[PDB]
């Protein structure tokens, strides 16, 4: 089964439960109360993103059963996103203890510091769901 | 999720942030109109989409003569013994064998699942 | 594509005597329903459901450029099988096409625009239901569907 | 009081001919049409076709206010008729046939 | 006549309705044209069925279909629709009675005929679309008799199942005992048989 | 004050009017004379929490019509008149809608059949001649 | 077909308008159909039995006639309407 998992094809679309593009202008005060519990953990000592953050946010919730079936934990997904998009995107993911697997995404700090700050998120989310390979 | 229409020309309102105040405004196009976006969530899609089929079920199906009728599942709302049970038979379910029950008593369109 | 998969999937219409398809919202605009609310009133009969509302967003975005009935009629005429020498003639030709060539069974008189718009919205509604999986796709081999 | 059991019955009158024809003006609910701001209005036959067989154009409060377009109901009432009951000092209802039906939609 | 009757009854024309009302109401289509909407689809269908079975304002071949789930009522009158006669079943009982059978037995010298059955509303023509919504009983003596309740809402009963066969397949004796391609082969051969 | 001006005095007074859908037999009975100034009497009986509307056909005209009300909240309706003097005016706003239904159920279908035959009279059919033209 | 469609097709056929000044209008009103007939070489019509048609290789056909009204407007303020019965 390990070889079968390593051979078959799995896309963020397969391991993602849902996606939502929130505004969330202030990361410290997240629009999502559930997020605010653990997002503040990362934003208490933020690194590589204190300079600037794009106002928009892309929240993706991942299916626990699919994640366990493909042996895909919360780490390598963010690592793959980082490798694919360079520093273009900042990814902050919750812990497996939480019943909901959440991965907030924002655009790079430099661009914030041309297409669209909003529609570009729809572009990346759909390409991540289909084109990207986990 | 909500869709807002311009009050001036009744056109679709698209989301735009205002850098001056850093708040979401549903701004009209070809109209030069703006509104304050209270909901905040502009887009959301559920891939799993565990939609409650009871919402799709229509109480009028109790009048269908071709649907099976069982008296072993009385209606909770009114206690009526007779009820009509059927499968979803709706695509995207990818597992459709459970039975949805609808009360056969007129004026009581109660629907449930076991 | 970046924007291709961002907007989603859009609805077009292959009208008769028109070489290439046109966006459905453009057809509605030509029929004379300009406001997105008016068009969506004829397409979606229950605004409470957001799932069907999201389905029509790409079509509205694609047809956003055209906002006037005459503009939509000229757009259709420019793609008519017999291009009009002038814009007024193109409009006169597109109006004739939408009056007698599209949905003739609904009506061919001059004042059948509302009926045709309602029926076209019903067609779009059926397409949206099929896409959403709320209705089973029609079976070609079914005989009630044969004469 | 008398309101809980009031019974009202009125005569019905149908004059053979009326100087002013009666039509129906229908506005969509979502448009939120309000007559308080209707200080002035202009209803006239359209000029796009360039008369009795053409749609109607309404311009409320001149160019500043909203513009609506009315189209005759294509479906004829070969088996139906519409009548309007209006209060009058004599206390008898008066019925007038609907010559035409018009659905007006605002123009941005 | 169908459109006139629908207008007479509480069917709101499309032009004279706000779109918001379309949600709850059931659409009314005639020959593929969306004529209007109605609020009491069950009562409308009952009235239409009664009219068709009485041959008053609806002819026999007109087919009325109520898609309850889709909230639609499609009335079809155009030609080319294939339909067959079926006995009407109400309250698990045939409307065909011994009086009808006796009048048919005396078919001649009394003017009684099949048209009289159709007018009496004991047997009505069903097309494929309406047959989707019909609850057929193969035979009255077995399927709608008081027994293990497989179904107690039968709407029609087959006159005789053998009527599913064609002219050439109807001359095969005991065709239900033959492997089907042999029935097909005999259907082919009967057209080449001498006589 | 101009030719195209609409007299909104009816709207200002908020005059309420009732719209009714009535059958052709009733309308034609009214049209028969149409000049006697009388066609019937509309009787409305109200109870503690229920109101019924009915119309009685004139005895002379005949030689019961219950009324069913309809909600008008889904669409706003107004009545306007085009005077022969080219002075458009508004009569009032529709506040209630009603439908008139026949009392007879079966025997009424006989009159409906007679109407259908009358309407079919103009329909022309191919005629079987006997004796070739010469 | 014979009873409804032929007559309806003739009725629905638009009136023929001609002008090139006087103008002529042709309208087809009514359809008439006689029994199947066969014309001998001498020109005498006679009813054609189906067996006779089968034996003589004839076509079992019925003559078709239309009532045609021709109205001519000469621009002289008088229009002349002449009806040709069973053309
Ligand atoms: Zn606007
Ligand atoms: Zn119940």
């Amino acid at each position: 089964k390990d070889i079968l998992c390593r051979l078959e094809h799995t896309t963020l679309r397969k391991v993602t439960a849902n996606t939502a593009i929130y505004y969330d202008p202030n990361p410290q005060s997240t629009v999502v109360a559930e997020d605010q519990e653990w997002v503040n953990v990362y934003y208490e000592m933020p690194d590589f993103d204190v300079a600037r953050i794009s106002p928009w946010l892309l929240r993706v919730e991942l299916d626990r059963k699919h994640m366990t079936d493909r042996k895909l934990t919360m780490e390598q997904i963010a690592e793959k996103i980082n490798a694919g998009f360079g520093d273009d995107l900042n990814c902050i993911f919750n812990d497996d203890n939480a019943e909901k697997l959440v991965l907030r995404i924002r655009i790079m700090n430099s661009d914030e510091n041309k297409m669209d700050d909003d529609v570009f998120l729809r572009c990346i989310e759909s390409n991540m769901l289909t084109d990207m390979t986990l | 999720v909500g869709i807002r229409f311009c009050q001036e020309c009744n056109n679709m309102l698209y989301p735009k942030e205002d850098k001056e105040n850093r708040i979401l405004l549903y701004a009209c196009r070809n109209c030069d109109y703006q509104q304050e976006a209270d909901n905040s969530c502009i887009y959301v899609n559920k891939i799993t989409h565990e939609v409650d089929e009871l919402t799709q079920i229509i109480a009028d199906v109790s009048q269908d003569p071709t649907l099976p009728r069982t008296e072993d599942h009385p209606c909770q709302k009114c206690g009526h013994k007779e009820a009509v049970f059927f499968q979803s038979h709706s695509a995207r379910a990818e597992d459709a064998m459970r039975l949805y029950y609808v009360c056969t008593a007129p004026h009581c369109g109660h629907r449930w699942t076991e | 594509g970046a924007k291709k998969s961002a907007i989603g999937q859009r609805i077009v219409a292959t009208l008769p005597y028109i070489k290439q398809e046109v966006p459905i919202i453009i057809v509605f605009r030509a029929l004379g329903f300009v406001s997105d609310r008016d068009i969506l009133e004829h397409i979606i009969y229950d605004f409470e459901d957001p799932e069907m509302m999201e389905m029509v967003k790409p079509s509205l975005d694609e047809a956003f450029v055209i906002q006037e009935q005459n503009v939509a009629l000229n757009f259709i005429g420019s793609r008519g099988a017999k291009p009009g020498v002038t814009k007024e003639k193109r409009i006169k030709y597109a109006k004739e096409v939408l009056q007698k060539e599209m949905l003739p069974h609904v009506g061919v008189s001059d004042f059948c625009e509302t009926k045709k718009a309602y029926f076209l919205g019903y067609m779009v509604h059926r397409l949206l239901l099929a896409a959403l999986g709320r209705r089973e796709l029609d079976d070609r081999d079914h005989y009630g569907n044969k004469r | 009081g008398p309101s809980s059991q009031n019974v009202t019955e009125y005569v019905v009158r149908v004059p053979k001919n009326t100087t002013k024809k009666y039509n129906i003006m229908a506005f969509n609910a979502a448009d939120k049409v309000n007559f308080a701001t209707w200080n002035q209005a202009r209803l006239e036959r359209d000029l796009s076709n360039k008369p009795e067989d053409q749609p109607w154009l309404l311009r409320v409060n001149g160019k500043s206010g909203r513009k609506f377009k009315g189209i005759k109901k294509g479906g004829v009432t070969e088996n139906t008729s519409y009548y309007i009951f209006t209060q009058c000092p004599d206390g008898a209802f008066e019925a007038f046939p609907v010559h035409n039906w018009y659905n007006f939609t605002p123009l941005a | 006549p169908i459109l006139e009757f629908l207008e007479e009854w509480s069917m709101e024309n499309l032009e004279e309705i706000s779109p918001a009302a379309i949600a709850d109401a059931t659409k009314i289509f005639v020959n593929g044209c969306w004529v209007g909407i109605h609020k009491d689809p069950e009562q409308l269908m009952n009235t239409l069925r009664k009219l068709r079975r009485q041959m008053d304002i609806i002819v026999s071949e007109v087919s009325m279909i109520r898609d309850i789930r889709e909230r639609e009522i499609r009335i079809y009158t155009d030609a080319g629709r294939i339909c067959r006669p079926l006995l009407i079943v109400e309250k698990q009982k045939l409307l065909l009675k011994k009086r009808h059978i006796d009048q048919l037995k005396e078919r001649e010298y009394n003017n009684y005929s099949w048209q009289d059955l159709v007018a009496s509303g004991v047997v009505e023509y069903i097309d494929t679309l309406e047959e989707e919504t019909v609850m057929l009983a193969m035979t009255p003596d077995d399927l709608q008799e008081k027994e293990v309740a497989y179904c107690s809402t039968y709407t029609h009963c087959e006159i005789h199942p053998s009527m599913i066969l064609g002219v050439c397949a109807s001359i095969i004796p005991f065709p239900d005992h033959n492997q089907s391609p042999r029935n097909t082969y005999q259907s082919a051969m009967g057209k080449q048989a001498m006589g | 004050a101009e030719r195209g001006e609409l007299d909104l005095t009816g709207a200002k007074q908020n005059t309420g009017v009732w719209l009714v859908k009535v059958p052709k037999y009733l309308s034609q009975q009214w049209a028969k004379a149409s000049g006697r100034g009388e066609v019937g009497k509309l009787r409305i009986a109200k109870t503690q929490g229920r109101t019924e509307v009915s119309f009685t056909l004139n005895e002379d005209l005949a030689n019961e019509h219950p009324f069913v009300l309809q909600s008008v909240g889904g669409q706003t309706l107004t009545v306007f008149t085009e005077s022969s003097s080219d002075k458009l005016s508004l009569e009032g706003i529709v506040v209630q809608r009603a439908e008139c239904r026949p009392a007879a159920s079966e025997n009424y279908m006989r009159l409906k059949r007679l109407q259908i035959e009358e309407s079919s009279k103009p329909v022309r059919l191919s005629q079987q001649l006997d004796k070739v033209v010469t | 077909f014979i009873q409804m469609s032929v007559q309806r097709i003739v009725e629905d056929a638009p009136p023929i308008d001609l002008q090139a000044p006087p103008r002529y209008l042709l309208k087809f009103e009514q359809i008439y159909l006689s029994k199947p007939t066969h014309w001998e070489r001498d020109g005498a019509p006679s009813p054609m039995m189906p067996n006779e048609a089968r034996l003589r290789n004839l076509t079992y056909s019925a003559p078709l006639y239309v009532d045609i009204t021709k109205t001519v407007i000469k621009e002289g303020e008088e229009q002349l309407q002449t009806q040709h019965q069973k053309t």
